RNA sequence: CCUGCGGGUGCACGUCCCAACUGGGACGUGCACCCGCAGGAACAGCAACGGAGCGAGUUGCACGUCCCAACUGGGACGUGCACACUCGCUCACACAU
């Protein structure tokens, strides 16, 4: 899609139809992934989520 | 070595030292900055019965929460809160703002009992951000910004900024603030005829709504169905914890009045808040203000509007301090102590 | 270059396959494009055929955000045994599948034509 | 002896001479509780509930002649009504 | 140096239940000091040891029962307990309670256990990559039978985490947090299950019972056999104040409520804390949670059931603080004050 | 007995089965010494245990 | 092949005094010898700490690579009170290969005879010279 | 009087057609949008007569002496070691200057 954004210092986004941020990373889309409330992959994103410590349980505060 | 001095040093609290100033500014949600509070009477019988906001069980925690939920693209905001209703389990299930179908960003779903609060949020401020294509080209990108700048107003808008725009597809982006009811897609196509050339949505994405924004604790429709999920499992709501927040964080912003634990279920049962039974109260409350009635636990009691300036409550000793707007509060959450008085015996 | 791509990728995208790797999993996409039943690109056809039972070796492209999209088909594979690995960047995979439209995530059925191709890379992903 | 049965759940895997069964049903089945097949028939007991509490397995003991070859995937195994728990006696 | 204030050291250096005494909350800096009593870490060695525990890494042959009798005969104590029975052949952590500190047993009962085991699988597996896909899957809360009651009981397995896997001698090592109560042979039996090829425990050793680790002053049964020798035969009491730590070590992560000199005798006797002796008040005290009653010099009085939470007690002026769960301190340690009011009456 | 262990830069102890350990230097068995309560070699044992400073009084105070 | 230097930094903190490499090779012969006789040389923990309890005399040889210490930092102390000689040997596995017996011992008990008095008095001599920490 | 409660469009799925984290069609499932009732009538009481401490009920291990065939596992002979409620007694019945 066409809204991205990237990160400055305060986590504050910083929206851009850009593709590459000036700090020379990729632009993360906007937009959520579209849900489907009959997915049966819960257990699964848990599992592989949990691997590289990106669960919100994971995260401070 | 420290553990030396440690076994063998006094270290005993000193005897005095005529300070108790306390730091309030840290605790959570409605108790915040409590001590500033002016303070009416600290006598009064605490009751056992009820929670903290945010250590709540978990089945009245989810009763009486909120989501801030960013939205997927397809779906209507209905369609989300008809979801998060069959996935939490939960009765009764609403929302404040309704985003268009093609729409994503912050939506505030409220889980049966901060469904009472609803009706609250339909004019909280709100923010988008949305791409727009203009039929033709225009002179240079100051016309377009000065276009902006010319539907500054109530047309209301209270800020507006290009936040990016491309030449070559003639498609932007811009960051919008307005009031609640506010269809963006007419201020596009309104800026479109402004600048001569006409214009057309493609994308938006809501930013904020009211005091809920990206960076608070925003959480996608997946984690919800993973929380909701974890707790049927493993039995284990930390995430269901994350994802939920205790309602008492949407009224953060009112002025806040304190009332005894006796007071509590007589508010509940519809009573009017009288000075009896306030134990403190936040400077600067004007007639017809809407305000929190708050247990001493950060409960919101109820929703109420004022009818005693400040002064009033600290020169005053009898009347009505504020009339009922919404009971948020559960009846028998605290037990019926209103007719024991002294005075109303 | 390919090291600043393998910066450009997610969090997620473990394991990963070398410089040397990735020509050799490019090799086998482009070789098995030829026939048209024997591969599966895109979400939508993997994920069916991983739920009906399809076996083989899925290829998945790091540079995806968001995840969610994709965070639970690794744990699909690894229930279902399925050998995976990921690559640096989409444009390659559809570079390499014949199609600038960049692609997600294939999956790479057994054929006697690329055999051989087929084992060292199975056997590669194995070991890493 | 089994005057009723009902789908305990669905087959797993193999674990030497014994046959991890998916459970389905949320009730949780009794210690060596004689598992039968569609038409009443024990094949085992139980040995070893393990698992989460929603999703988990129920390992079985086969002795009167069946062996774990004998059945295949996807095949569904029994047990009796009345050799059940509530989950939430355990929980 | 040896005669340093005991201010000159920053607060966040004291002695294990003083920790941090500033960052609570000061209902009053106001009391009359009382001559009794001592700091828990500057006890006469007659008490230190009837108010102390240890943390014995225990042998591999004996049982968790004959090491705790092992201790109560070569310390000549009148009582002795533990909180977590260690099998037979079973290394690692046990906290041993020496007299008065074994009525903290059954508040470390729940308390969150660690183990490192050893499991040898029949067959061949492939790969490591299966042995750790096969740990993750059993976590969370689990069925678990007790090895040769039958009671199947759910206990969660709040991580792990695969050390080492050597594949010719197909024996592996796992970390394992688990509730109290856990069966870590019932563990490795399922896991070699789950990995489809079968298992078993053949060596386990505990790594930290609680709050309390292989790294925080462990002690081997040498050592208190060397310590009682040293202080029988020597008068040396250096070794076993190394060896033995107050019980107020085993209290550090309750919530703290410090009361005057005036309140410690009454509450030994039975009487529940009330707000006027509090002089001060650590955050997030939650009704029915359980909380430790500390003198102004460290010790502990109790473990009490809060009744009001911070907020409350901040805006009130009498009432029941805490209910009372366990007395440690003995009775007529403080002097008889209560009856002294500023009533009276 | 399998299980050893070897100490990293922090003391924590890091559990393998390997007799020989990262950096080189052996690893230390896991488990203590067996235990007898007739045991009649506390002198001896302090004793050489002060001779090569391994006392628990010798090594630094903790932090408590 | 592990050098006897870098060996000899393997061994505890407590392994002194440690036979340099001649007197090493000088105690391996002399077990090697003593083996001859099976009832004049002690082997393991509980047979040399009984005999040393029983006040049996000669030369005792420990293992320097020995953990956890304190399953025979004992018996130093009792060697040293009852006048009997010792000195740790580079490893364990080098002791049960003088024995030839594929299992190394913590520690052994030479006595003397006259087939190996020579080497007996040679090596006792040295170890005394060799001083105690 | 106050309160609470009620009064053909799109989307998701599975299956097939063809010509990205997709747009297109069809078939079927599902989900979303196009005054009455009840509670109370409230001036917000309660600075100790139920809390605590004790007592009772509801085979392996280590030593030594021996037999033998690593910090061992084995045998025998003797040693010592561990395997929530109710009922009683006592204390005060405490708002902590």
């Amino acid at each position: 899609m066409y809204l991205r954004y990237y990160l400055n210092e305060n986590g504050d986004r910083q929206y851009t139809l850009a593709t590459i941020d000036p700090y020379g990373k990729p632009t993360i889309s906007a937009h959520p992934a579209r849900f489907s409330p009959e997915d049966k992959y819960s257990r699964h994103r848990i599992i592989i989520k949990k691997r590289f410590g990106l669960l919100l349980t994971q995260q401070p505060e | 070595s420290l553990g030396q001095f440690q076994k063998l040093g006094d270290f005993k609290i000193e005897p005095t030292e005529s300070v108790t100033k306390l730091d309030t500014a840290y605790w959570p949600l409605l108790l915040k900055n409590f001590d500033r509070l002016n303070v009416r009477t600290n006598h009064y019988t605490p009751l056992p019965f009820g929670h903290s906001p945010l250590k709540r069980p978990i089945a009245e925690y989810v009763k009486a929460g909120f989501i801030n939920v960013d939205k997927p693209s397809n779906p209507s905001s209905h369609e989300v809160v008809s979801w998060i209703k069959r996935i939490l389990k939960v009765e009764k299930t609403g929302h404040s703002g309704t985003l268009d179908p093609k729409v994503t960003g912050c939506l505030i779903v409220c889980i049966d009992r901060a469904t009472r609060l609803v009706k609250s949020q339909q004019n909280a401020g709100k923010e988008y951000v949305a791409v727009f294509s203009l039929h033709s080209a225009v002179e240079n990108v100051k016309k377009v910004t000065q276009g902006l700048e010319k539907l500054r107003g109530a047309l209301s808008v209270y800020d507006s900024k290009l936040l990016d725009f491309d030449k070559d597809r003639n498609i932007g982006v811009f960051w919008v603030s307005c009031e609640a009811g506010s269809y963006i897609r007419t201020m596009c196509v309104h800026l479109g005829l402004m600048l001569g050339v006409g214009g057309q949505m493609i994308e938006l994405r809501r930013v904020r709504s009211g005091i809920q924004g990206e960076k608070e604790g925003m959480v996608t429709m997946h984690d919800i169905l993973d929380a909701q999920w974890a707790y049927e499992n493993h039995k284990d709501e930390s995430y269901l914890r994350r994802v939920i927040k205790p309602l008492e964080g949407l009224l953060v912003a009112h002025k806040r009045i304190f009332i005894k634990d006796s007071a509590v279920n007589a508010v509940c049962y519809g009573a009017k808040v009288l000075l009896p039974g306030i134990l403190r109260y936040e400077d600067g409350i004007e007639i017809d203000q809407e305000i929190v009635i708050v247990t001493t636990k950060g409960e919101a009691v109820a929703l109420a509007i004022a009818l005693m300036t400040t002064s009033t409550m600290a020169s005053c000793d009898h009347g009505v301090a504020a009339k009922l707007k919404r009971v948020i509060m559960e009846r028998d959450t605290y037990p019926r102590k209103w007719g024991l008085g002294p005075k109303a015996s | 270059s390919y090291d600043e791509k393998v910066d450009h990728c997610s969090v997620i995208a473990k394991p990963m396959a070398p410089k040397k790797l990735s020509k050799k999993i490019y090799k086998l996409i482009k070789k098995s494009t030829s026939h048209k039943n024997y591969i599966r690109n895109g979400l939508k056809i993997v994920q069916k055929q991983l739920r009906l039972g399809e076996k083989g070796i899925v290829f998945f492209a790091g540079d995806i955000s968001p995840i969610e999209i994709m965070c639970h088909l690794p744990a699909v594979c690894e229930e279902k045994d399925i050998p995976y690995c990921y690559t640096p960047s989409r444009k390659d995979i559809g570079a390499a599948m014949g199609t600038m439209r960049g692609c997600v995530m294939v999956l790479v059925k057994e054929h006697d034509d690329y055999k051989d191709l087929f084992d060292e890379v199975r056997g590669e992903i194995k070991l890493l | 002896p089994p005057e009723s049965v009902i789908p305990l759940g669905h087959y797993g895997w193999t674990v030497q001479d014994d046959l991890i069964c998916k459970v389905d049903i949320e009730d949780v089945p009794y210690f060596n509780a004689p598992i039968f097949l569609e038409n009443k028939e024990q094949i085992g007991k139980i040995d070893e509930i393990f698992g989460n509490l929603r999703d988990y397995f129920v390992s079985v003991k086969m002795g009167d002649n069946f062996k774990a070859n004998s059945f295949k995937d996807g095949q569904q195994f029994y047990i009796d009504p009345a050799k059940l728990l509530p989950l939430k006696r355990f929980l």
